[PDB]
Parts: structure tokens; C-alpha cells; sequence
């Protein structure tokens, strides 16, 4: 369980990270050079972070999803791993399935 | 100026260029040379029109592959009357198609000596870029 | 220099360099060696506006394929006036088919005699790669 | 080297490549060795050209296909002036379809004298395979 | 070998086949084996070519329709100038499209004498099959 | 056999049998029964070819059909030289048309004598069918 | 036997079928029963091809168009030698494409002398039909 536990976290920290912008591509026609390469590789790496942006009607910048999906198949795991380590150390009747409230004699 | 008379003479030999350029003796004898720079200026001025877009104006070296469209299209004005299936007319009209590739990116301009020339800022734009909370805080 | 005047001459045989580079002696008695370098010249421009967004420009070698396209379009260059249905106008044209081919990716330049060419780096731009947590922390 | 001086004479009898191969003598005697061997090359360098995508190129045999086209090529680069409707030119251009054809994907490249050619690793390459949790732990 | 020199005598006579191979004596007298090899062999070269991708190459049996197709292209490759009209580079075109018909799965390789041809495991090939819980356990 | 040298004489008559297939004696005086027995194995091997992926090889029985589309495709092979406009071309391109509507389905393959034909069992396949629980328990 | 010899007779006259059916006496003299047995068979056998996947093989019954289409396609068969624009070719040739307007249920196959053909059960095919519960239980 404290495997499947470090995976999951250590899975839901990269999908995090990854999160945000989209991946966007850009493409050049035959005949650009390489201090136009480069231009235009600076221009798709910030163009994320920069709101607007112009190039040439030759080229073309392609937005791509990133990472689409949700943190509950993470979420599901490490809560499993959790109830799984509170019944073996303690017993599953007030860590993992708490005993709940309600007072007495 | 991506082209000279000295470029015109050995790329269309001497005697050509005295038949198209003297107007004013019959047979020709001289080179006008007041018509020749007006020819090469048309031919700069037309190749400047088609290369605005991509790369700075007042080029500071000529690449080659110029010095030969220049040359032809200079050559292609120097002539009062073009008919359409003249052979000088359809190697002006191959050498517009090559500025025109070049003007929409399909073809590159080449180097000038060693050095390659100098494109235009165009591509360069973006706005600015908002990365606040990124800065390693 | 992808060519030479001895590569000219093995292609096309020494009567005919002769003859269409001679412009001043009637009939032909030397071949000038400044018409032909320009030619040549006026080829490899050319072919490096074909080239440039795929290779370096001051290739260290010279491919095979290079070669044969430099020579025939350094052919086609020393005429002064090329018609259409020219048979050596039809070779140029199918090399400049070679040469587009080769520059929008459907051909690849070959071997120059044992190595490959030098391909420019324009494929290989990404942006970085961030991926902490992924470290073996 | 996908064809030979002796593969040459055998297609097209020794009369006729020496009569499309010796320029300085009329009527011809002999064969130029150093011409058909510079037509061989460039057949070989157009070849690669095609070919140099789906395989290595110093191919350490040759295909009977290729010797073929080589062949082919070659006696069409013999010739100094070759118009459309020449059968050669004809001949010649239905071998440049076979070989885009190859290089399409569409024609496979035959046996050379018992085993298959060696295709390039272009199809291989994969990411590596993150497939952890799924080892027999 | 799909085809050999008696099939060619018996498909088109031997005058002809002597006729087309003899290039040394005229009037032609006996048959050059070494010219008819050759053109054979060319023949199921780009045979081969055609048929690599759906059956093995080094095939023990030749099909009826294999040899048909290779005296036909053998009988084409004997010439040293073919023209387009030629009624024999009609006969070629039309056999090399039944041989790509049988390359794009439109037409399958018929019987050899009485099994069927080795078609290759191009097809084959699936992942292998997990199906776990699925074992009468 | 999808025909005979009886089926060739009766549609065509016993002269241009003999004229088609004699080719050492001039004038004809015999028909070659093995040049007969080549060109129907080809018209069959063809016929094959087109009807393999229907129907089994080794058939049986001949539906007429068959019959009149061997003979035609037999005498059409019959001719050493055969030119786009001959009418005997036409008729084997519409027998070959007949051919190709019955692969494509189009055509059904007529009856032998009385019995139909037999088709192969390239639709028959189906996985298995798991229904389980629909067995009367 | 969709027609006989009568038919064709009445059709085409009497003379007209001597001239097409004796190949051995000039002038003719006689009409060769074989002959036109075998021509009306391979008309049988096209229209049986056309008529296969929708009416049963054996006809008890000749339907009348029937009739006039196997009589003009055993005239046409009768011809060794078949140009395009001879008129029986043409009138051939609008059968044939009445044959497929049936074939592909456009046109429907006449009444024979009173009664109607007899279709396949082609489109009879249904599963069964499984409506328990339906049976007024």
C-alpha cells in the first residue's frame, strides 16, 4: 500500500505540473532558416505565458490538449492505500471506518 | 544596386548589351550607361517589392541568386518592345515565379559571401508574457 | 563550388563548352573560364535557395546528385537565349523538379562519398521539458 | 556501383555505347571508360536520391531492380542532348516512376541474390514503454 | 527463373527471339543465350518487385500466370529501342497492370500445378491475447 | 482446360486455327497443337487468376461461360503481335470485362451442366457464437 | 435453349445465316447445325450469367424477350471478326445492357406465355423471429 500510495502522489504532482496550458506546435514552410527556426521556437515556448502573438500567413501554431482528465482515479488509490494501512494498524472499526461520534457510559 | 554593368556584359556578352543600349546610333557603338543604371534600378525596385516582407530594405551584400534576377529583369527592361513568347520574357517570368517562392516562404534567401542575410522582426511579436509566481519566490 | 569546368566538359563533351561559352571569336577557338564560373556560380546559388531550410549552407562536401545538378544547370546558364521547347531547358527544368522535391521532404540528399550531409536543426526545437517529481527523489 | 561497364554493353550492345560514348573520334573506335563511368555514378547518386529513406545507402549488394534502372539511367545520361518523345527519355522516366513508386511504399525492393535488402530503422523507434506495476511482483 | 528460352521460342517463335537477341550478325543466325538470360532475369526482378509484399520471394513453383507475365516483359526488355505504339510495349503495360492488380489484392496468384502459392504472414501478426479468467479455472 | 482445339475450330473455323498457328510453314498446312495447348493454359491461368477468390481452383466441371471466355482469351494469345484497334483486342478486352465483373460480384458463375458452381468458403467464416444460458436448462 | 435455329431464321432470314454459318463451302450452301448450336449455347450461357442471382437456373419457360435477346447475341456470336461500329455490334450491345438493367432490378423478366418466372429466395431470408409472449397464452 505505501507503494501504490508514492505512485499515485508522485503521478497526481506530474499531472499537476503538466496542468495549465495547452501543448501548442508551430510549423514552418520549406525555406525558413534557422535564426527563423529559433525565432519562431522562442515565440511557441512563450506564446503560453503571452496573451497574443503574430506570425506570417505561411506558418501556423496548433493547440494540442495537454492533460484532460480529473485527480479521482489518484484520489481513489490513495484513499485506498490509507484505509488499507488504518485497518492493519489499527483495526477497521475506528481509523478506517471510523466508530463515528456519540457519547455514553 | 545587386547588379553592375560588368555583370551585364558577362552574363549577356558585350555586343548584346551595346545592341539594346544604344537607341541613338545605327549601328550601335557605345554602352549608354545612364540607360543601363535605369534598368538595374527598375530591377532593384521590383525585387525590393517582393523581398519587403522578409528581410531588411537597404541589404548591406548581395546574394548570388539576386545578382542573377537582378541581371535578368534588368536585361528583360532593357528591351522597348517584349512580346510575350520572346525567350527573355519567359526567363523574366521564371525569375519573378523565384522572387515570388521566395516572398512566400517556400524558398530561402542564400547566403551573400559567408554570412547569411538579415530577416525581418515579423515573426518575432509576442506580447510580453505575465509569468508572476514563477520567478523561483 | 558543387561543380567544375572538368566536370562540364566530361558531361557535355569539350567541343560544346567551347562553343556556347566563346562569345568574342567566331568560330570558337578557347573556352572562357570567367563565363563559365559564373555560371557555375549562378547554379550553386540556385541550388542553395533550394537548400537552405533543410542543411547548412557552406556544405563540406558535395553529393553525387549535387553534382549532376549543378552541371546541368550551369548548361542551361551559359546559353544567352533559352527557348521553351530547348531540350536543355527541359533538363533544367526536371533537375529544379529534383531540387523542389528534395526541399519540401520527398527526397533525401545523398551520401557525398561515405557520410551523410549535415541537416539543420530546425526539427529538433522543443521547448524544454519540465518534469520535476519524475527524478527519483 | 549498381551496374557496370559490361552490364551497359549487354543491354544496349557494345555498338551503341560506343557510338553515344566516344565524342572525339568520327566514326567512333573505342569506349570512353571515364564518361560511362561518371553516367554510372550519376544514375547511382539519382538512385540514392530515391532510395535513401527506406534503406542504407552503401548497400552491400545490388539488387537486380536496381541494376535495371541503373542501366537505364545510365544510357538515358549518355546522351548530350535528349528531347521528349526520345524512347530513351521514355524508357528512362518509366524507371524514375518504378523508383518513386519503391520509395512510396508501394513496390517493394526484391531479393539481391538470395536474402532481402536492409531497411533503415525509421519505423522502430518508439518511446521505451513505461510499463512498471506489470512485472510479476 | 519464371520463364526460359524455350517458353520465348514457343510464345513467339524463333525467328523472332533470334531476330531481337543476334546483334552481332546481320542477317541474325543463332540466339545469344547470354542477351536472353538477362532479359529473363530483368523480367522476374521486377516481378519480384511487384509480388514481394504478399508471398515469398524465392518461390518454388512458378504459376501459369507467372510465366505468361515474365515471357511477355522478357519479350519487351530483348528490345533496345521500344516506342510508346509498339503493340509488344502495349502487351508490357498491360501485364505489368495485372501485376499490380495482384499486388493491390485484386487479383490473387492462381495455382502452380496443383497447390497453392506461400502467401507471406503479413497479416498474421496480432498482439498475442490476455485473456486471463477466461482459462476454465 | 477450360477449352479445347475442338472449341478453337469450331469458333473460329479450322483455317484461322491454322493460319494463327502455324509459323514454319508458309503457307500454313498444320496447326501446332502444342503452341494451341500453350496459349489455352495461359487463357486458363488468367481466368484463374481472376476467379480464385470465389471459386476453388481445381474446378470440376466448365460453365459455358468459362468456355466461350477461354476461347476468345486463347485466340487473342494466339497472336504473336496484336495492336490496340484489332478486333480480336476488343473481344478479349470485353471477355477480361466479363472476368472482372464476376470477381467484383457483379456476375454469378452460370451452371456447369445442371449443378451449380462451387464457391469457396470466404464468407462462411464466423467466430463461433457464445450463448450460453439460451440452451434449454 | 432460349432460341433455335428456326428463330434465327425468321429473325435474321434465312440467307443471312447461311452466309454466317457455312465457313467451308464459298459461296455457302448449307447452314451448319453445329455451329449455330454453339452460338445460341454461349448466348444461353451469358444471359445465365446476367440472370443468375435473381431467377432460377433451369427456366421451365422462355420468356419472350428472352427469346430476342439469346437471338441477337447468337448472331453476334456468329461473326468470327467483330469491328465496334458494326451495327450488329451495336445491337448487341444494347441487350447486354438490357440484360443488366435486369440484373440490377430495373426491368423485371416478362411473363413467358401466361405465368409469371420463377424468382430466387434471395430476399426471402429472415432469422426466424423470436415473439414469445405473443401467442395468446
Amino acid at each position: 500500500p505505501y507503494l501504490f500510495r508514492h505512485y499515485a502522489t508522485s503521478d497526481l504532482a506530474e499531472m499537476l505540473e503538466i496542468y495549465g496550458l495547452p501543448i501548442r506546435l508551430g510549423k514552418y514552410p520549406p525555406g525558413t532558416a534557422d535564426e527563423e527556426k529559433a525565432t519562431l521556437l522562442r515565440a511557441v515556448t512563450g506564446l503560453g505565458h503571452a496573451a497574443a502573438g503574430i506570425i506570417p500567413e505561411t506558418m501556423a501554431i496548433d493547440f494540442q490538449q495537454a492533460a484532460q482528465g480529473s485527480s479521482d482515479p489518484f484520489l481513489a488509490m490513495m484513499r485506498q492505500s490509507e484505509d488499507a494501512i488504518s485497518k492493519a494498524v489499527l483495526g477497521g472499526t475506528l481509523t478506517s471506518t471510523t466508530s463515528q461520534s456519540g457519547g455514553g457510559a | 544596386s545587386y547588379c553592375t554593368l560588368a555583370d551585364l556584359i558577362e552574363q549577356y556578352s558585350e555586343q548584346k548589351i551595346r545592341e539594346v543600349s544604344d537607341r541613338v546610333n545605327k549601328p550601335a557603338t557605345t554602352i549608354d550607361t545612364v540607360i543601363v543604371d535605369r534598368a538595374i534600378a527598375d530591377a532593384d525596385s521590383e525585387i525590393d517589392l517582393h523581398l519587403h516582407g522578409r528581410y531588411q530594405l537597404p541589404l548591406a551584400s548581395v546574394p548570388t541568386a539576386l545578382k542573377r534576377i537582378a541581371c535578368g529583369l534588368a536585361y528583360a527592361n532593357l528591351h522597348i518592345v517584349l512580346k510575350e513568347e520572346n525567350p527573355v520574357y519567359k526567363t523574366a517570368e521564371h525569375l519573378r515565379k523565384l522572387l515570388s517562392g521566395i516572398a512566400n516562404g517556400k524558398l530561402s534567401l542564400a547566403l551573400d559571401a559567408d554570412g547569411k542575410p538579415a530577416p525581418v522582426a515579423n515573426t518575432v511579436q509576442i506580447s510580453e508574457g505575465r509569468n508572476d509566481w514563477g520567478a523561483d519566490w
